[PDB]
């Protein structure tokens, strides 16, 4: 359950840290998990799209790859529709003109779609360049 | 929600009708996406016709008119 | 109470009975045939109108209709169509 | 005695005349155009009905179906190319062999 | 053998002519899509024969696309229709794109 | 000394407002004329078709607005309808005042 | 008396469009507000395409607009490529691809 | 024959403007055949247009309208 | 290296805009084809701008077909466009067939 989470908050090459890569890869390489190789593959794939080519991350995935039917099931994240339907109504009622129900469902969907995409895939700023 | 509601045995039947014997995993949501695109393309013009007609219901005449405008003529529904 | 539906149903049924009486028609097939006939008529009429408007021709006549049907229908059916149409127009003029 | 009765065309003639006048296709309509168009329409309808009937003969059933209509249209290669863009409701698809 | 059962059901779906997608879910799908396009002042209304028409056109298009993907698969020496093959079919036919 | 209607000087003036100087070839001018004639024909045919569908003998600003919204993709269609609405409202207001 | 083209502030003509619609045999009656709307939308489209062609020529730093420039602009702009997918341009060439 | 007059270098040039690198020896005849078919269709349409026009000379207008009949509109001519 | 010269001339034909087929042979080809369609009572007459128009449309179609064949070649893991690839492109686009 935290595996889909870790995919989300880390969106930058900086968050793709080799010490984090070692922990994620070792868990998949660890025998007594039964779910880390499925969990690590998406996290490694998510870290791949962040830093770029990352030839070091594709050699780890091919070592921990599975039959990928479960990975297809692991790519899909099953969130309860009843849980989200009530949540959309609750958010709109508490805060009018805030957290719209259409976007709340949409925001969850694109977070879910990010997991599905893993299988397929004073600081100075010049006013001159501001557009 | 209901995009996954279109269940994979239906896509299996579509593939068998097409004539294939082997199925991958990506084609499922690829079919879902192409169906969504085709549906939105037809629905936009159907709603345009309905709103211009000042009626607030959608009819077979309107949908076949939209299909003929797209170029995929449909027969057997009148008009 | 309902404005009558303008169809070719009686004439299509009569044509079928002239051909052979044993079989019948289903409603879906009837709608399909009606739509096909309407589409063909619309195509031919639009083509004749456009062709007449091109040569600044104010009227539509047998020559224009024959050229339009030659444009639309492929030649194999077009030969028989123009032959039968010319026969019909000449015999109507004789009558 | 109707103009269709003289013409020998099952499809009516004055019907096509009034349809042509209503559709404002041209400023002035002719007189041989309705009979010519009616004759062409009758020929096409008779052709398609006869091919569907022959498909039914091969189908050994007294009831003809949009299934058989699609059979006739798609089996005739010329008719298929003429009607490539149309789709027949409940028509199915052709067998591979 | 799996091939025997597979080919038997290919036969039955080659001479089958019924809808393959569930009616209530498809109706809900088009329902919610056309509500998505709508302003908040009203809601649209739909009719059953329109639902059949849209579904019929949808699966005509889908069967065409899937048979073209099968042809691409035969071209690529693979009996499996895959992501790149479907992408290629969508691109080449290039409708509303 | 017979004048032939062609949008040549008008497109030249539009380019003059667009840029202080910009040359166009005769082929480019012919291409622009053909494009504008094609768009005008498409919009007029769509409006007439809508009027025939709705059993209306006349077409109007709403008819043309719906027609152009149909022809153009929605992104350009909203710009076009804004063009038409503000043009017609300012033209009508000028006549009243 | 000034023309209603000047009333509408449109360089493109309104009287010519009205005459074409009247003699085009499209509908039995032509609306009063139809020609101004049609002229406005036609002028907007023409102005947008002319602006794109001028930008392409400026990028190509020649003062002359050519069918090559027109084709380049049309194929580069998605909103215009959608409307002109099938039509081909004489002496337009092919957009350079990697 | 002038259909054979279409030279192999011309077909190589065409396939390369398309964007190919290597060309097999069987492509030239098929290119000639498809060009012949397209020409046959366009010429038949133009000829029937000018036969209705009761003129012994075809025109760029008629060629453009044959092209519009095929659905491939051509710009820069007529008007 | 052959690849260097090949890519250089690919560059020049990517920014080239001239006709590639000989004008007199192409004119003779269309000449003799349209005489083939003709009855023996007359001979047709043709014009140069019509010849350019037909040639321009012809090579638009040809370039489209050839680039689609190149895309099929990339699909089939072969840099060579071959007979089956060209057959497949012709079928899939399926114009006047």
């Amino acid at each position: 359950w935290i595996t889909p989470l870790v995919i989300w908050q880390a969106t930058t090459p900086v968050d793709v840290k080799p010490w984090k890569l070692s922990i994620i890869k070792r868990c998949a390489m660890h025998p007594g998990y039964r779910d880390a190789p499925g969990s690590a593959t998406l996290i490694l794939q998510r870290f791949q799209c962040l830093v770029g080519a990352s030839s070091q991350i594709t050699e780890s995935i091919i070592t921990i790859n599975c039959n990928r039917k479960t990975l297809k099931s692991h790519r899909n994240l099953k969130l309860d529709a009843h849980f989200l339907s009530i949540l959309k109504r609750i958010l709109s009622r508490a805060h009018p003109a805030n957290f719209p129900a259409d976007t709340v469902q949409n925001t969850i969907d694109m977070y879910l779609s990010e997991i599905h995409q893993l299988g397929a895939d004073d600081s100075t700023v010049s006013l001159w360049d501001v557009t | 929600d209901n995009i996954q509601g279109i269940t994979k045995p239906a896509i299996r039947r579509l593939a068998r009708r097409g004539g294939v014997k082997r199925i991958s995993g990506l084609i499922y949501e690829e079919v879902r996406a192409v169906l969504k695109s085709f549906l939105e393309s037809v629905i936009r013009d159907s709603v345009t016709y309905t709103e211009h007609a000042k009626r607030k219901t959608v009819t077979s005449l309107d949908v076949v008119y939209a299909l003929k405008r797209q170029g995929r003529t449909l027969y057997g529904f009148g008009g | 109470s309902k404005a009558r539906k303008e169809t070719y149903s009686s004439y299509i049924y009569k044509v079928l009975k002239q051909t052979h009486p044993d079989t019948g028609i289903s409603q879906k097939s009837m709608s399909i045939l009606n739509s096909f006939v309407n589409d063909i008529f619309e195509r031919i009429a639009t083509e004749a109108s456009k062709l007449a408007a091109y040569n600044k021709k104010s009227t539509i006549s047998a020559r224009e209709i024959q050229t339009a049907v030659r444009l639309i229908l492929p030649g194999e059916l077009a030969k028989h169509a123009v032959s039968e149409g010319t026969r019909a127009v000449t015999k109507y003029s004789s009558s | 005695q109707s103009r269709s009765a003289k013409a020998g065309l099952t499809f009516p003639v004055g019907r096509v005349h009034r349809l042509l006048r209503r559709g404002n296709y041209a400023q002035r309509i002719g007189s041989g155009a309705p009979v010519y168009l009616t004759a062409v329409l009758e020929y096409l309808a008779a052709e398609i009905l006869e091919l569907a009937g022959n498909a039914a003969r091969d189908n050994k059933k007294t009831r003809i179906i949009p299934r058989h209509l699609q059979l006739a249209i798609r089996n005739d290669d010329e008719l298929n190319k003429l009607l490539g863009n149309v789709t027949i409701a409940q028509g199915g698809v052709l067998p591979n062999i | 053998t799996p091939s025997e059962l597979a080919l038997y059901e290919i036969r039955k779906y080659q001479r089958s002519t019924d809808l393959l997608i569930s009616k209530i879910p498809f109706a809900r799908l088009v329902k919610e899509v056309t509500d998505e396009f709508t302003t908040k002042d009203q809601d649209l209304r739909w009719q059953s024969m329109a639902i059949m028409a849209l579904q019929e056109a949808s699966e005509a298009y889908l069967v065409g696309l899937l048979e073209h993907t099968n042809l691409l698969a035969l071209h690529a020496k693979r009996i499996t229709i895959m992501k790149k093959d479907m992408q290629l079919a969508r691109r080449i036919r290039g409708q509303f794109i």
